[PDB]
């Protein structure tokens, strides 16, 4: 777990993922993990990312 | 290697999801622990792992490349690997260790290997080609000069000749890759066919096609058909609404047109580059794969799906600027 | 189901003929080979007297005669395609005339890659041991001495690969080879000396640093000179040490030489042959010296004159000398000391009837008696022919002076259509000139189709002949557009116009286009002695073959098979295609099937639905390997001839979709030769298929009941317990099937050669064999001769 909601990204630790969460914000923070594509709310990416070879 | 026509039981990796052709590289990125576990028993015994193919045959992959990325806490085993040997599935079983049935590759003699004359074999070795269409008829009427022993003449004879087939495929993958003439491509014929299948944008399905096709002349054959009538690429997930063709596929660096990429967080990306094509964001330059490139995302205007992502970057007179990279996966070739 | 194929005709072409002294130690004898078949003679003043034929269980690839030292004559040597040697020696018991043999072995090596100039074989001037090219890098040495009854060898390593050619040297203080090879610094002519003890090579006498680039040929000139010639394209050369000698004659650059024999033991003459007929003599020019050596000043090369094409030559005596051909008939030819008025020092003695290579036949009874003939095509170039076989075997002959393709029977104007190409050459004028009149130029009337609907080297040009079918005259000659290649020819019935119509398909080849993007499928009519344009129709391809599907014209365009129409309007419509992903060239049918082929064996059922007036794919079975021809046996089961020399017989299933759809192999069979075309037909068992192949053979192939197959197999199993073969060679050894890497044991067909020798065989071995299982016997051997 402690996972990254927004690039995807993976920690060891809860402390490492809140120090990294507060850097993407920017009106516009969940990235695709596949396609690098921008959304805003996590019920876009939910449905795009599943959209994608998977 | 394996023992041709054996049955082996392999490890296969369930992270994996590409269709593997031999003599590929296949890039990997691998986070949960199980996966790591696998790879480093490999290293020890025989390095060798299954690709499935989606399940009746599948490709072997030796493991050459291996790096460590120890990285915020969490180790990120950087893999690379290669094709070997096809085969087909007898059972697999989730402990996921598959039993497996080696395919051999059917090799078969020249045309004229039963009707050659016995005095005019000593006459079918040729001096070595100069680096022309006036020589490749001279080949032609020499080496099948015996079809008139047949009923079929030699024209036809040609188009079932692992060497003459070759070259004409060769001669359109320099339009393609300006940097393709020299020992780029083997001379074995049966290791040049599995070198063009990764080489040639084309949908799963006649992946999984060039892969069951035994004879290495058939399989030439097959990829020169496919080379010829389809023109067109579209998008799969919409079919009638093409995106690019032929005509504009181009070779950004060596590593020819279509070259398996890898994105951070490990998804294979086989990206072909194009010039221009018909049918989402801002010039993006991080973790760019084409360097002195800056990327943007793309998507097709019916079915709204990933297509792949357009390059642009601004250096100085820098060659090219205006070009794309659409996916393979999302790829559909059609005939126009 | 099972089947029964026979030699109805032997093998016509010769594949290799020596002189020696193998029967008797004072008799000249001329040995002969017809792949199969080993022909010994004996040279009189007048000709050949005919000794002995027998059949060896493998198509001889090698063969020389040898005299060891301390031997009462000269011994015989053979290699198959199958790798068997055997050495043979003549015993003649007053009466009885036996080929006994000495050592019998096999050597095919587990690994190898067969060599680019194919298997050679060599035998040392002393007699000390046989050398074998069998794959590249590897020299196989079988010692002589007479401990060595399964012929044990061993093996070296040879660092040159492409090897083309190579002799044991003449006159030199241990057995020297001597061969020409390639690497990619060019060609180079090498030798080495061969070891026994050691078993590897030592230091050869001599090595020469380039040669011609493509020299092909090494002659081992006897002890007089001595060392070694090689020719090539343009130039002729000697090699030994310190001596060299090149001539480039003007006479043999128009074609390449790729047959010699060596006239007299001393060297000083040598005959040479090419690939066009033609006969040179190549004289070595040797100068006496002053002190009892003698050197070799000059070379020199005189046209002879023009045989047939020539495959091997020997010359025996007083000027005879033989000429073994594949092409054409073997010939016996005079040669004379004065030129004549044309200039030819050649005139022919004898003629020999030459069947191979058999391209395209007909089963016809022109006599309407109700027996059955059989019209083919015979030949290539000058050696063009048709050959009318009856019932021994009556041999007609028609020369044609060009190649014939294709040959169908037409009896509503008694007469017959026949496809040809003839070769022409560009002339500084703009032309095509021929090189010898022949049956296209030589007609009586000609025609040069016009249509324009596609408006100094070699170039093909096909023509449609037709030819009566009493005098066997070039009636008329049709030829076709220029840069035209015509495939396949039918002649048959439009449905309900009762005009019979002559049918071509064609295609248009040219060199800048590597698949057909073009052709013509065009109907003749001949009744008004003449041919008439009845409409041609452009296709967007090659038109492989055509067949007569009930009243409507069955069409392969590439891929495409396709059925035309014959509309009320003298023209063709399409009716409906059956697209396919393999290149349609093979196409027969059974009533209301269809059987598609490619040439690497597809094999591709379909079926016409009526109702549905489309065709529908019933099943298919791919393999990939080369097939020659593909013929229906029946409904079910399907024949054809595959890889090297080999019979397969398909059939369809005994309830599942993929498993009704997937034609089942039954039959697999090694015939021993290349089948170009099936044909139905004959001159208790069912169906009767007769097939001719290059080597001239033609053979039957019929079916049985499960009682007589399994009757016939245990019998053959006995018949090989009793039978004593040449090389002893097994019989199951031979017919298994064989490519260049699969090796199978033959099942479901039965060798009706082997059958037909039960007659032959005494009464002691005819008792012994039906032991546990007499005149019962002979009765079925009896009925299956007739066929
Ligand atoms: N920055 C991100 C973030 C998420 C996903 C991706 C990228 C990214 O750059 N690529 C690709 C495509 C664009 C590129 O040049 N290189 C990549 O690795 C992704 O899939
Ligand atoms: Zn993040
Ligand atoms: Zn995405
Ligand atoms: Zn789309």
């Amino acid at each position: 777990k402690h996972k990254c909601k927004y690039c995807s990204k993976v920690f060891g630790t809860d402390s490492s993922l809140q120090i990294h969460l507060r850097s993407h914000t920017g009106e516009r923070p969940f990235v695709c993990s596949v396609c690098g594509h921008r959304f805003t709310t996590k019920g876009n990416l939910k449905v795009h990312f599943h959209r994608h070879p998977q | 290697l394996h023992d041709d026509d054996s049955c082996q039981v392999i490890p296969v990796l369930p992270q994996v999801m590409m269709i593997l052709i031999p003599g590929q590289t296949l890039p990997l990125q691998l986070f949960h622990p199980q996966e790591v576990s696998m790879v480093r028993n490999l290293i020890q015994k025989d390095r060798t792992f299954a690709v499935l193919a989606y399940a009746q045959f599948g490709t072997t992959a030796e493991i050459y490349a291996y790096r460590e990325e120890q990285d915020f806490g969490i180790e990120i085993v950087k893999v690379k690997a290669i094709g070997r040997q096809r085969f087909k599935v007898l059972e697999l079983r989730t402990q996921q260790q598959a039993k497996v049935q080696i395919l051999p590759e059917c090799v078969l003699p020249s045309t004229m290997s039963a009707v050659q004359l016995e005095s005019l074999n000593k006459c079918q070795i040729f001096p070595s080609k100069p680096v022309s269409y006036k020589w490749w008829q001279k080949y032609q009427k020499r080496k099948f000069h015996c079809a008139n022993l047949t009923s079929w003449p030699r024209w036809l004879y040609s188009l079932y000749d692992a060497e003459t087939l070759m070259d004409r495929i060769k001669k359109q993958l320099r339009e393609w890759d300006e940097n393709l003439k020299d020992d780029s491509l083997p001379s074995n014929p049966i290791d040049f066919s599995y070198r063009v299948a990764a080489c040639l944008p084309i949908d799963d399905v006649l992946r999984i096609q060039l892969l069951k096709i035994g004879s290495a002349i058939q399989r030439l054959r097959c990829e020169l058909d496919i080379m010829n009538k389809c023109t067109s690429l579209c998008c799969k997930q919409c079919q009638e609404t093409e995106i690019t063709t032929k005509n504009e596929i181009f070779s950004l660096s060596l590593c020819g047109p279509m070259a398996a990429y890898v994105n951070p967080h490990g998804y294979v990306h086989e990206t072909l580059t194009v010039y221009k094509a018909c049918n989402i964001g801002r010039p993006s330059t991080e973790h760019s794969w084409f360097p002195g490139y800056a990327w943007t995302v793309a998507q097709c205007k019916i079915c709204a799906s990933h297509i792949g992502w357009k390059f642009t970057a601004t250096k100085k007179d820098m060659s090219p600027q205006k070009f794309w990279g659409l996916t393979r996966s999302a790829l559909l070739p059609t005939i126009p | 189901s099972y089947n029964y194929v026979v030699t109805a005709q032997k093998p016509t072409a010769v594949n290799g003929c020596v002189t020696g002294h193998f029967t008797s130690a004072e008799d000249l004898n001329l040995l002969i080979a017809k792949n199969t078949r080993l022909e010994i003679y004996v040279v009189t003043a007048e000709g050949l007297r005919p000794v002995k034929e027998v059949g060896m269980y493998g198509k001889i690839a090698v063969m020389e005669l040898f005299r060891p030292k301390g031997e009462s004559k000269d011994l015989l040597f053979i290699l198959t395609a199958k790798y068997n040697a055997c050495i043979l020696e003549y015993k003649q018991s007053g009466e009885s005339i036996d080929i006994i043999t000495r050592a019998h072995g096999n050597v095919q090596d587990r690994i190898g890659r067969p060599s680019e100039t194919g298997i050679i074989g060599i035998i040392d001037p002393e007699c000390r041991m046989i050398g074998l090219r069998l794959y590249d890098g590897l020299f196989k040495v079988i010692p002589l001495d007479r401990d060595n009854k399964e012929l044990k060898a061993f093996n070296i390593r040879l660092e040159e690969l492409h090897v083309i050619d190579v002799k044991f040297l003449y006159g030199c203080q241990a057995p020297t080879i001597c061969f020409v090879y390639q690497d990619p610094q060019g060609r180079h002519v090498k030798t080495y000396e061969v070891s026994l003890r050691e078993k590897e090579f030592n230091k050869g006498p001599w090595k020469q640093e380039n040669v011609e680039a493509e020299a092909s040929m090494v002659i081992a000139v006897p002890e007089p000179f001595g060392g070694a010639i090689i020719i090539g394209q343009e130039s002729i050369t000697y090699h030994n040490g310190d001596k060299y000698l090149a001539i480039a004659p003007p006479i043999i650059k128009q074609s390449t030489i790729v047959c010699h024999n060596r006239v007299d033991p001393n060297g000083s003459r040598y005959l040479l042959g090419d690939m066009e007929g033609r006969l040179f003599m190549l004289l070595l020019e040797k100068e006496e010296q002053m002190d009892g050596t003698v050197t070799l000043k000059d070379l020199r090369v005189e046209l002879l004159g023009e045989t047939s094409i020539a495959e091997c030559l020997t010359y025996l005596d007083n000027g005879v000398v033989f000429v073994g051909s594949r092409l054409g008939d073997s010939q016996l030819v005079k040669l004379n000391v004065d030129s004549n008025e044309q200039g030819s020092y050649v005139v022919a003695m004898e003629t020999f009837t030459n069947l191979g290579p058999i391209v395209d036949m007909c089963v016809v009874d022109l006599e309407r008696q109700g027996q059955g003939q059989l019209v083919t095509c015979s030949g290539a170039f000058k050696e063009g022919s048709l050959r009318i076989i009856r019932n021994k075997l009556h041999i007609r002959t028609v020369p044609l002076y060009e190649s014939p393709r294709k040959i169908c029977y037409q009896e509503v104007s008694q007469c017959f259509g026949v496809l040809s190409s003839r070769i022409e050459v560009q002339d500084t004028s703009g032309g095509t000139t021929a090189l010898r009149p022949s049956a296209s130029t030589q007609a009586l009337s000609s025609s040069v189709s016009s249509s324009k609907l596609f408006s100094g080297e070699e170039v093909e040009v096909h023509n449609l002949l037709i030819i009566d079918q009493h005098t066997f005259e070039v009636l008329h000659a049709h030829q076709f557009l220029q840069n035209e290649y015509a495939l396949s020819l039918v002649s048959c019935k439009l449905g309900k116009d009762p005009n019979t119509y002559f049918i071509v398909g064609t295609a248009m080849v040219y060199p800048e286009e590597a698949e057909p993007k073009q052709g013509r499928i065009v109907v003749f009519q001949y009744s008004d002695g003449k041919l008439q344009t009845v409409a041609e129709k452009e296709v967007k391809g090659a038109v492989y073959s055509m067949v007569e599907f009930n009243g409507k014209l069955l069409a392969s365009i590439n891929s495409t098979v396709r059925l035309y129409e014959w509309t009320t309007e003298k023209e063709l419509r399409t009716e409906c295609n059956h697209y396919n992903n393999i290149m349609a060239l093979y196409l027969k049918t059974k009533g209301d099937f269809i059987l598609v082929g490619d040439l690497m064996r597809s094999v591709l059922l379909l079926a016409y639905k009526p109702m549905e007036g489309n065709f529908e794919e019933i099943a298919r079975d791919f393999n990939p390997n080369w097939m020659s021809a593909v013929e229906i046996l029946d409904d079910d089961n399907f024949l054809g001839a595959e890889n090297a020399f080999n019979l397969f017989v398909c059939q369809k299933d005994s309830t599942t979709d993929e498993e009704r759809q997937h034609l089942q192999e039954v039959g697999l069979f090694h015939l021993g030769e290349f089948v170009n075309v099936f044909c139905h037909g004959s001159l208790p068992t069912q169906g009767s298929v007769l097939f001719g192949t290059v080597n001239g053979m033609i053979g039957l192939v019929t079916s049985l009941s499960e009682s007589w197959y399994n009757l016939l197999l245990d019998m053959q199993n006995r018949l090989n317990k009793v039978i004593k073969s040449v090389g002893k060679i097994e019989h199951s050894f031979w017919r298994s099937f064989h490519t260049e890497r699969k090796t199978e044991p033959a099942t479901g067909f039965i060798d009706g050669d082997l059958i037909e020798s039960f007659l032959d065989i005494s009464r002691p071995k005819m008792q012994e064999v039906v032991a546990n299982l007499a005149d019962d016997l002979i009765k079925v051997v009896e009925e299956l001769t007739r066929i």
